[PDB]
């Protein structure tokens, strides 16, 4: 994946989130939770639709065309009948097969990219107050119960509020 | 802003996505398999196997096939005037009536089968001089002796076989397609007998163009008892125009014409069942589900169809990745 | 580094991007309406409606076919020896000579529309025993009777038309076109009247080829007074071939060859003006600008053009997302 | 977009900007202002013409083809030209709407990435000095008149400079 | 963690990518020459000049034609009941026979080049009333007279040509394909002369077709001492059908069947050398190998080939950006 | 290209490091140095083997097709087989071309995207021990000699062992 979160840093996917794409799971003073994130999920659903829709609409409908099964040996029309037909045939498997491909490609990157952006969002929201542990998850530099939790989540989180709680115990030089 | 807390403590939040036991292979531009959460399938690749008769028009041809049921075949007097938007043409179709062959078949079943039509208007041809209304006991109308419905055998008055010439005005709006055509004998014999002259000649005209057929006396292989052929033609008079029929000889006379029609209407070979049940896409297997782009059923298809490709089998990922932890 | 400050405040830096009040939608792979700042149209949907007369040389047909610039009825010999890039046939082009039939006019049309020229060599034919020059007061050269300026016809001299048995080498650097006909008589009466035979017979051949065409004698529609008609027929002999003309009677023979060139040449039926104006691409609807690289003009088109797509519309984003703060 | 910037991160567009497609404004110690960069703004610029040269290049010429317009019923030879044809015009039609896909959602993230870019590079280049507000805006943790936002602006701020002034001011642990 | 320190640094790490000094130019969706570090040609582009004789059967025409294979001129005696998959016509190839032509050589060229054998089968024909084995001295058979060696010249026995009726039945398993023809005389003395009649005929039918033609008299050109010409026409017999030829004169009659087959063969106009090699891909210009996706030596191809483009260049860049230490 | 770091953060290539596409130059208080990496340069070229791979399969058997040269001038059936022909041609002749560029313009950011994984995992492994100079390295805030380097480049680096060491050094702000 371009953004090497999915299958990068965050090393495997959870079977248990049944409930969402993306999402949470935290460790806190009152215990551990998880809970999934209805914004990237909608984000990473709707732009599948999307392309979805786009390659299941416009069939064209076809009424007479040219014969395209012989019983009886002609010759040269007949061998310019065979040859049209193959030719076209050939010519929409190739569109097909780059198309699913193409796609497939894209979509991998698109849910990718969803990824990577909910954690740079969560990165970005915590200030301070947390560092990076390199495998998607983030310590969190101060006292956050289940409120808190729920407020980094839902995307209020003020961080400065604990920023010093948290800026004295994560830079506290004494070891 | 708030007050010193005595515990020191942090937290832990991790971000992660889902992940499914199953989860499906998908191609990419870089692996030819990788594994999804979920894909979906963009092939139709299978038929009920019986063509809807709805919303198109389906005549089945039963036991007769298009040509025969505009020449008038007695087997097939059923499709007289008859109407579709594909007519389906059954492997099991046959014949019984004057062995007869049509140069250039192909071209006579196409605009036939276009026009979707076979309504015939009957026009009043005045032979004078001829016999009309020959038939064969190769052709039977029921009991008796008979011949295509829409042609008309014509052999000589006592001793005499004018030469023909009549005319037949399209002083109508619109273009009209007649069906006529030559009798071959077999015998030298044969020909003299039924036309006087030792060879006969059609020449069919309008305005715009002409083509005289002469007959080929000769013996060809026994169907139905005959050693004689009739070879078909077709003449369309544009709206103007006006037919010339001019023969001394072998004519099959047109009993009028068809009316041409310009529409959506084609012709099928397909033995599939004709079933009641509604389905766009007709396929000679049957008809299939035109809600997948591509479909890999039959390249031979009328009405809206998903294009047809070679692969039976293409998924387009509709999901992220599949990373699973335990595996399943 | 520097110094303890006596100061102490901060400042702030914020990133963005411009957005416009108006700003176009365009598709995209995940949605099909998305606004963007920017866009060009990537189809040409408009005709100036007038063929520019440059650079390709377009030669107007005003009211001749190309076939009847070719054999040259009196109306059209202004085309003589006439050459183009591309022909432009009128709805409103019209005959008068003597009614004629081309089997397989559509070859004829096309091979002459490629070569590109109508250049005339007249050829020593020297028809011995039989009347040349003949015409039909269906075809008028000013007061008189005429016919085809490019075609003779030969009837009986004297009271006799003998067997007919020409030559003429192609000991040149190129291919001739050779057009020549025979005359199908109306009545018998007229046949023997005018070639004395019952029958003619016209074998056309070279080392290579060879055509038997017999007449047909019969009555055909009134045009311009006749029930005639002479069909044309062409003979391409080969450099170091021989043209051998054979015929009893009804030959409507060639007076010499037609140059073939192979060149860029083609003709195309349009109403649409010509006008002085230089543009590459030609559609019967008139010149179109191929800046573009698709267009929905017209299928058909000659030179340089945009490829016929049947979208109108195809927007190509030439600009980021289109965020506004406000509106307008 | 992929990079989650414009329509992301980065709320919304200025209609105000009309200098350039990317840029910078600023509150500083002599007022507010506004600038437009122009090395992000031509980056995608060039990007954008390079793409739409290619896909207005090459009109291939074509002149006797076959006839596409008939005005006589002929059967067979005349149902062969119009497949042709009809087929030919459906591939070409299915690759200019392609196309125009496939080039569009590139344009957009093309875009987006020099967006992303530019806010990478100014991330870089204040250090220790500025703490991201995470709405694309920079809190730069030090007296920055003009002249310091016009280096930073060109690329030339040296961040030691303020590094001691920042630093401590950006964690005086002391609220 | 562990205890304070003496001595106090820092240290520095630079990530970074490999450069090449040389790099190949690429082009891109928004470049057109961007330097990559490396790239693979996906166009093939030139030929070994020499068609490989594995895995194919190639069986090299030498200086015969097919058409004149499948007749019999004596020259090509050597291909009778041969075999191929691809069948190499030279340029070089002559014909010295009877001067011949058939009306859409193009299709039984075609259908016998897929057919991919030459396998007569002789039959009992019992021509009663006529002379057999006729030749001609412009076909020579060594020192003598000959004649195509699968075709059976008729002419009359002393007073009389009769009217010849045969059958042969297809009561095997497979098509039979039969060739045949007509003579023209080129004068109506010859005519009379071989076939006693004034007209010949010959009507060749099965229960499916028939197919007559009449000769026709007149002076060609000279080809090989002879101003007459036999046209060649063909039947497929279908199994269970009957075969029945009728003829009054000028018939050139069939000695028997060639087997048709259904498999992957056909015929190319080349003259490059056949060589002892293997490469599957085959085109007028010699054998090209198939690694790449695209080929641009020709669009003629049998076997397993690479797409026919018209770029001679299409480089896929396998490798990063080249940003080198120091451009010049 | 889309990340930014070929072409851009990372200034210029190495023509000298011959051992691999990605990979490490440090200078310590021991000496200087440089050392491809395996696993980046790897995952560059298997994506680039498979895309290859995928282009380079399939060739189509066609055997008796329509005839393509004629040396007689025929008119109508002769027109149409050129034109089945020439309009194959034209659209192969679209879909090689289309395929290369859509193709390497990939290629490029596969190859740009490894390079910004390798720093972005070189980042969150070294913590708070070190801050990014912006020009693709880091400065590493704490004695750290071969060893040391050879355990951030291949992935067992402890940052704690070194935080109070590093953190000191980096934040005393003293000058
Ligand atoms: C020219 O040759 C053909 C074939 O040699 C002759 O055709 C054959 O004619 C006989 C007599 O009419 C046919 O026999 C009939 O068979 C049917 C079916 O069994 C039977 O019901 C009739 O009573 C009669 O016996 C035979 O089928 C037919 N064969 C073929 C293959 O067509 C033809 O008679 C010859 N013509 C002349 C004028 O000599
Ligand atoms: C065979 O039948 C056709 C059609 O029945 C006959 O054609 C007709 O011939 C007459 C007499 O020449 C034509 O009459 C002339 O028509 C013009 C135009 O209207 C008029 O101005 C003259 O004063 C005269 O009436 C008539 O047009 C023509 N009709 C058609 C449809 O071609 C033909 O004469 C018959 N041939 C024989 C040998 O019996
Ligand atoms: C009809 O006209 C053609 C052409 O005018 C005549 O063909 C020519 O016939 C002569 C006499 O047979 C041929 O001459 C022979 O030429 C060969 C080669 O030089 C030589 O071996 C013979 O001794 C004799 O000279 C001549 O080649 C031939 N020319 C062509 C172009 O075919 C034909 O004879 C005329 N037919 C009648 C019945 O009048
Ligand atoms: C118009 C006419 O006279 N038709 C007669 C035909 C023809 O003589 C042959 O079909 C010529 O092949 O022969 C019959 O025996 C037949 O069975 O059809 C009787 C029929 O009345
Ligand atoms: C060669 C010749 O004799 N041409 C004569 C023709 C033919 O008899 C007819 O065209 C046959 O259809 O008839 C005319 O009345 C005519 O008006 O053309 C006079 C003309 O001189
Ligand atoms: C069956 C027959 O009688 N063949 C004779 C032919 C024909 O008369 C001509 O080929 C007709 O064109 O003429 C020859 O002079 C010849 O050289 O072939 C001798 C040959 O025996
Ligand atoms: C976010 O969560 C906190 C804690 O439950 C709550 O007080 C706050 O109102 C929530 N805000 C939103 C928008 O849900
Ligand atoms: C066919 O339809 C036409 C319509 O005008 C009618 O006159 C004609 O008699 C009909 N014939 C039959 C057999 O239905
Ligand atoms: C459809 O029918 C054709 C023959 O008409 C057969 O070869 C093909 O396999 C069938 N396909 C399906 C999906 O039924
Ligand atoms: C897989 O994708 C298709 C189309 O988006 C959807 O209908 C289907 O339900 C998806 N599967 C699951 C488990 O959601
Ligand atoms: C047509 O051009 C040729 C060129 O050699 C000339 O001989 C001939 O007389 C010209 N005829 C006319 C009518 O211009
Ligand atoms: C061009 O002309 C055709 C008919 O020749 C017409 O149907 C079409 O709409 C015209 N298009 C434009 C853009 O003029
Ligand atoms: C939109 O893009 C086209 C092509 O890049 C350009 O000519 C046009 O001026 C652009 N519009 C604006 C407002 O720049
Ligand atoms: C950047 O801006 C500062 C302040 O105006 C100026 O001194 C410096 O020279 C500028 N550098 C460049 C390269 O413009
Ligand atoms: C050709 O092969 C057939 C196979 O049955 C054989 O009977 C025939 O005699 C062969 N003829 C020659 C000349 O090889
Ligand atoms: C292949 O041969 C054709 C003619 O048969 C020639 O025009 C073409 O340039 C040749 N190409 C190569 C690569 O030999
Ligand atoms: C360039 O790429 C091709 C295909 O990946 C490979 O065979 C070739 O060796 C590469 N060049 C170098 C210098 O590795
Ligand atoms: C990493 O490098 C250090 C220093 O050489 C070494 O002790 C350690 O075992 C290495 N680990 C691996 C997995 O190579």
């Amino acid at each position: 994946g371009l953004f090497g979160a999915i299958a990068g840093f965050i090393e495997n996917g959870w079977e248990g989130m049944i409930d969402g794409w993306y999402g949470f799971r935290h460790q806190n003073s009152e215990g551990t939770g998880q809970a999934a994130d209805l914004k990237s999920t909608q984000a990473a659903i709707d732009q599948i639709n999307g392309k979805l829709n786009r390659v299941i609409e416009k069939t064209n409908e076809k009424f007479h065309q040219i014969e395209k099964e012989f019983s009886e040996v002609e010759g040269r029309i007949q061998d310019l009948e065979k040859y049209v037909e193959d030719t076209k045939i050939d010519l929409w498997s190739y569109n097909a097969e780059l198309l699913v491909a193409l796609e497939n490609q894209h979509t991998i990157d698109l849910t990718g990219s969803e990824m990577n952006k909910l954690f740079e969002k969560t990165r970005r929201q915590l200030r301070e107050n947390a560092e990076e542990m390199g495998n998607g998850c983030f310590k969190i530099y101060h006292k956050c119960d289940n409120a808190c939790i729920e407020s980094i989540r839902n995307g209020t989180y003020d961080h400065d509020v604990y920023r010093d709680e948290a800026l004295n115990n994560r830079f506290q030089i004494k070891g | 802003q708030d007050l010193p807390g005595n515990d020191n403590s942090t937290a832990t939040l991790c971000l992660g996505h889902h992940a499914v036991p199953n989860g499906t292979l998908v191609k990419t531009i870089t692996d030819d398999q990788i594994e999804v959460t979920n894909a979906t399938e963009l092939v139709q690749s299978s038929s009920t196997g019986k063509i809807c008769n709805n919303p198109h028009r389906i005549l089945d041809g039963i036991d007769c096939t298009l040509i025969d049921a505009l020449l008038g075949d007695p087997h097939c007097d059923v499709f007289q005037n008859e109407t579709w938007d594909l007519f389906v043409e059954r492997s099991k179709a046959f014949s019984n009536c004057y062995p007869y062959d049509v140069p250039d078949y192909a071209s006579l079943r196409s605009l036939v089968a276009s026009s979707g039509t076979l309504e015939f208007i009957t026009e009043g041809f005045t032979w004078t001089g001829v016999t009309q209304n020959g038939g064969s006991n190769a052709c039977k109308r029921g009991p008796g002796s008979g011949f295509f419905s829409r042609l008309n055998w014509l052999t000589k008055s006592g001793s005499t076989y004018p030469v023909l010439n009549v005319t037949m005005p399209n002083n109508d709006n619109f273009d009209k397609l007649y069906i006529w055509g030559i009798h071959h004998p077999s015998t030298n014999q044969e020909q003299t007998s039924l036309y006087v002259q030792a060879s006969g000649r059609v020449t069919v005209s309008t305005r715009r163009s002409q083509q005289t057929i002469i007959p080929n006396i000769g013996s060809r292989p026994w169907v139905r008892g005959l050693s004689s052929r009739i070879s078909i033609y077709w003449t369309i008079v544009k709206p103007g125009d006006v037919l010339v029929i001019n023969s001394n000889g072998n004519l099959i006379a047109p009993r009028g014409y068809f009316k041409m029609r310009t529409g959506k209407s084609s012709i099928m070979r397909s033995d599939a069942p004709i079933d009641t049940c509604i389905s766009e896409c007709i396929t000679p297997n049957g008809s299939i589900p035109n809600d997948k782009p591509f479909q890999n059923v039959n390249k031979i298809t009328y009405g809206a169809c998903p294009k047809y490709v070679k692969q039976n089998t293409l998924k387009l990922a509709t999901g992220m990745r599949n990373v699973p932890e335990k595996q399943t």
